[PDB]
């Protein structure tokens, strides 16, 4: 049982007030049963699409999230993760 | 690669606890149980994969089953139905597709043991006008007044089953066919050469199996019980 | 039902070919058996087909598959009177102990037996320990003849029945009729069926 | 060089629940999808039936509809055999697929992972247990050694179907293949600074911090994550006492810019 990594970045370079994607990369989990959800000020985003799950070379599971926003100075975006190998969701914050 | 069941016909009453065993020694890992009912192909009940191992198959209602070694696969009825008259075969296999089968177990669940009855058997020696019409000699072998039809009739001379020259009733015949309570006849037929016949050294027996109740059912009846016995009749040839 | 057997039941004369289909639905088809089960008896391996195409023999018994149309039969040349059975049609899903069996509802065939030497009796067997009992015994007709259940219910006759004493390569059909009165007789006994013209009954 | 990869992943939680999913991957480009809802395989990419006729891809399909409901059936039998040594929740996956070399040449691979542990592979004519598998194996692998017919299949899409199949995705995809997406950069700095990279395609790229002329030793490169439309990003880090910032560039080189490179000062 492996706990996953998150990373969460945007697709083209960010501007306040200006149309982008994010990404949410989670990685490294197994067994593959999961729940991620994209944020906006704790809130959840509802538009999310959702790559398909894979896996890498060493068995280890992967999954692409991503979403439409637009940053702004005062907007917070997150990813939160729940999986078994978790007591408590993990979230990951969108720094830049 | 061997496979043997036991009993091979049972008699039983609703709601009687009743045990089918099955026995190989051919070292196979698996073993299977299906029941084989008119209309239908066999059907899969219980199978099991190793000794401590069994699984449902895909009518599993009713029937418990029992893998204490690698030897013996039972099916157990706790509470007999009779919805639960039928044949019963078991097979067993290793990791390849085949399955070997074993003879079968009839099986035969009655509401009610009060009409069981041995049959009487008599034989009837053959006709001196047949004798010289044709060279060949016919016995006759009646079995009547049994119920229920779990009988098997064999012939045998001097100590050894017959088989040619034998046809038996494929269906055994109602006494009073008005009756739901209905004893059965049955006649069997030997025919052998007229020389055989007059041969005062071969004695010929005629044997019926009847399957009844066990030691172990109850009787309340005044008439002696009527368990699973051989009832049989016999001559000598004569010259 | 996966297993689909044709025809449900089928009547042929000693000699004659007969061919008994079996289609199927089962997915995957690993491979087809045929059995031979006797009335009363257990099963009898005839042959199993495993090729996308297929064909096998055994004796007098030959079988095709062909898998792309889910379908077999099972050819028998020059029936026999042993011929009469069930045959039956299963289908295994795996080419291992994984897999399991479909089996078909099965064919009954019945064969009748060619009597060339017709040569028929009515005769009276005595109990081998009671003078007083008997039973008559219809025997040697040829296979036209139809034994007919007794106009009198104190009166019994079972139905014609086949006997083979291989030894000889001899076939008869016989039939026994009996009564548990006293004042009825043999000449009577089989009055209620049509019987040969020339039955012998001797005195 | 090109692997061609079916993943295959199977979830069983109890004796009634299973799923099985699938992704298939040209490389780093994903041809196709095939999820437990979906009774057909997704193309997809508009060439993800390689030089396959109409005719020979419904067959094929056919044979992977059949395989998914008889590998679920064969894996549920398979844990009453091993009961009660083995049992749920279990996690099989499958990795198969072929390496394409230069020339007529090829490799082909059936890999089988058990709780995401890697015991079992399709070599030759049968299947066998790799080393560090655990004994119990030696069952199931017998008595999948028994299934001839299982095993002439797999001969077959190893050794034929799979090269043939991916030689005519290869034609058929040429043009994504061989794509080129230009990355763009931008920068930003933590209280450490950050060369961030995205849009670009293929997947070799090379980042530096440099003064001027000069390489920064410390440089040090993340993992390459993806984006959603199948093109690359990755960020490159450099630790630095606060006031040097000053004439540091990053500079990237890829494919894409034919030798133009990004040049970025702080
Ligand atoms: C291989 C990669 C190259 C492919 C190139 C094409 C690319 C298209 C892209 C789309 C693919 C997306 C899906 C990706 C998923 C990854 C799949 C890789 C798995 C390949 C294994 C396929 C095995 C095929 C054979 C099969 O279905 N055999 C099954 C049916 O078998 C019956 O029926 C057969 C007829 N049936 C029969 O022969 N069927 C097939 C016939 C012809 C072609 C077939 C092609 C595919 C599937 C079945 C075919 C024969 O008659 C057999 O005799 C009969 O028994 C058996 O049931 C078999 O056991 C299924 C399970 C195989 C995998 C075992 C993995 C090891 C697990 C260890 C367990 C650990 C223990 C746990 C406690
Ligand atoms: C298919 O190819 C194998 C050998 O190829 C290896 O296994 C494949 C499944 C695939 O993974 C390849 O890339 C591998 O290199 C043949 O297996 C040989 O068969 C011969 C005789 O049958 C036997 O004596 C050898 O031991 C086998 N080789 C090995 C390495 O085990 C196989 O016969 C081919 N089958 C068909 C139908 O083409
Ligand atoms: C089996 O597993 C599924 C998924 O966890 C669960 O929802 C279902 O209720 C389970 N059923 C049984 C009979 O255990
Ligand atoms: C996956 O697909 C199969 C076959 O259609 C289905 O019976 C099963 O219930 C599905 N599983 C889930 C969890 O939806």
């Amino acid at each position: 049982q492996k706990t996953p990594q998150i990373q969460v970045y945007s697709r083209h370079p960010p501007e306040n007030g200006k149309p982008n994607i994010l990404n949410c990369y989670v990685t490294q989990f197994h067994p593959p049963h999961i729940e991620i959800q994209m944020l906006k000020n704790g809130k959840k985003i509802p538009k999310v699409e959702m790559s398909d799950m894979s896996f890498s070379k060493d068995w280890s599971f992967y999954i692409l999230a991503h979403t439409e926003f637009t940053p702004t100075e005062t907007d917070t975006y997150a990813c939160r993760v729940k999986h078994a190998s978790m007591a408590e969701p993990k979230t990951v914050y969108w720094d830049r | 690669a061997a496979v043997t069941q036991s009993p091979r016909n049972k008699v039983a009453v609703t709601g009687g606890k009743v045990t089918l065993s099955c026995n190989q020694t051919n070292n196979h890992n698996n073993m299977y149980w299906y029941r084989q009912d008119t209309g239908h192909g066999l059907r899969l009940i219980h199978y099991s994969y190793g000794a401590g191992s069994t699984e449902k198959g895909d009518i599993p209602d009713g029937y418990k089953a029992s893998r204490p070694s690698q030897e013996n696969f039972s099916l157990i009825l706790e509470l007999a139905t009779p919805s639960q008259t039928s044949v019963y075969f078991c097979a067993s296999g290793d990791e390849g597709y085949t399955q070997y089968f074993g003879p079968g177990t009839r099986l035969l669940v009655l509401e009610d043991l009060r009409n069981v009855t041995p049959p009487k058997v008599s034989l009837f020696e053959p006709s001196k006008a047949e004798i010289s019409h044709t060279q060949k000699a016919t016995l006759v072998c009646l079995a009547t007044g049994f119920y229920p039809d779990h009988v098997e009739l064999s012939w045998w001379v001097n100590g050894k089953e017959v088989h040619s020259g034998v046809c038996t009733d494929p269906q055994p015949l109602k006494e009073q066919p008005a009756l739901n309570d209905s004893r059965y006849s049955l006649s069997s037929r030997l025919r052998v050469s007229a020389t055989f016949w007059q041969n005062p050294r071969n004695h010929f027996r005629c044997q019926v199996q009847f399957y009844g109740l066990s030691e172990n059912d109850e009787w309340t009846q005044d008439r002696a019980k009527p368990v699973t016995q051989i009832v049989s009749a016999e001559a000598w040839g004569r010259a | 039902t996966q297993v689909e057997q044709s025809p449900q039941s089928l009547v042929v004369r000693q000699g004659e070919n007969c061919v008994l289909q079996c289609n199927y639905s089962v997915t995957p088809d690993n491979h087809l058996r045929w059995f031979k089960q006797d009335t009363g008896k257990g099963l009898v391996s005839l042959t199993v087909l495993v090729d996308q195409k297929d064909k096998t023999s055994n004796g007098r018994y030959s079988a095709t598959l062909d898998k792309d149309a889910k379908h077999s039969t099972l050819h028998i040349t020059a029936t026999l009177l042993d011929d009469t059975a069930t045959y039956i049609c299963v289908v295994g899903d795996r080419g291992s102990a994984l897999g399991r069996l479909h089996f078909g509802a099965g064919t009954q065939l019945i064969v009748i037996p060619d009597i060339q030497n017709p040569d028929p009796a009515v005769y009276q067997l005595r109990d081998s320990k009671s003078s007083d009992k008997s039973v008559c015994l219809f025997t040697d007709f040829d296979s036209q003849t139809n034994v007919s259940q007794s106009k009198d219910s104190d009166v019994y006759i079972t139905d014609k029945c086949v006997l083979d004493m291989r030894s000889m390569d001899f076939k008869s059909n016989s039939a026994v009729a009996w009564s548990n009165k006293s004042d009825f007789a043999c000449a009577n006994a089989f009055n209620n069926s049509i019987i040969p013209e020339d039955t012998f009954f001797p005195s | 060089n090109y692997t061609f990869r079916c993943l295959q992943m199977s979830s069983f939680a109890n004796r009634s629940w299973s799923r099985t999913d699938s992704v298939v991957w040209l490389g780093d480009l994903q041809t196709h999808r095939w999820s437990n809802d979906s009774a057909t395989i997704s193309f997809t990419k508009p060439w993800s039936q390689g030089k396959l006729s109409n005719q020979q891809w419904e067959k094929l399909q056919h044979m992977f509809q059949v395989y998914r409901v008889s590998f679920t059936r064969d894996i549920q039998e398979l844990v009453k055999m091993m009961s009660p040594k083995e049992d749920y929740p279990i996690e099989i996956q499958l990795s198969a697929g072929c390496e394409m070399y230069p020339g007529n040449a090829s490799e082909s691979f059936l890999h089988v992972a058990f709780q995401g542990k890697y015991v079992v592979r399709f070599w030759g004519t049968s299947w066998q247990t790799v080393p560090g598998a655990p004994s119990w194996l030696d069952l199931p692998i017998k008595v999948l050694n028994a299934d001839q017919g299982t095993s002439a299949t797999v001969q077959m899409l190893l050794n034929d179907t799979c090269p043939l199949f991916v030689r005519g995705l290869l034609e058929a995809g040429k043009s994504d293949l061989e794509k080129q997406e230009k990355p763009v950069a931008w920068l930003s700095s933590v209280p450490q600074l950050v060369c961030h990279v995205s849009g670009f395609y293929p997947k070799p790229v090379w980042v530096m911090w440099m003064r001027g002329d000069q390489e920064q030793q410390g440089t040090h490169r993340g993992d390459f994550l993806p984006n959603a439309d199948e093109t690359w990003y990755l960020q490159a880090t450099l630790d630095v006492e606060a006031g040097e910032e000053a004439g540091l560039a990053c500079r990237v080189k890829h494919s894409s810019l034919g030798g133009q490179d990004i040049i970025l000062y702080w």
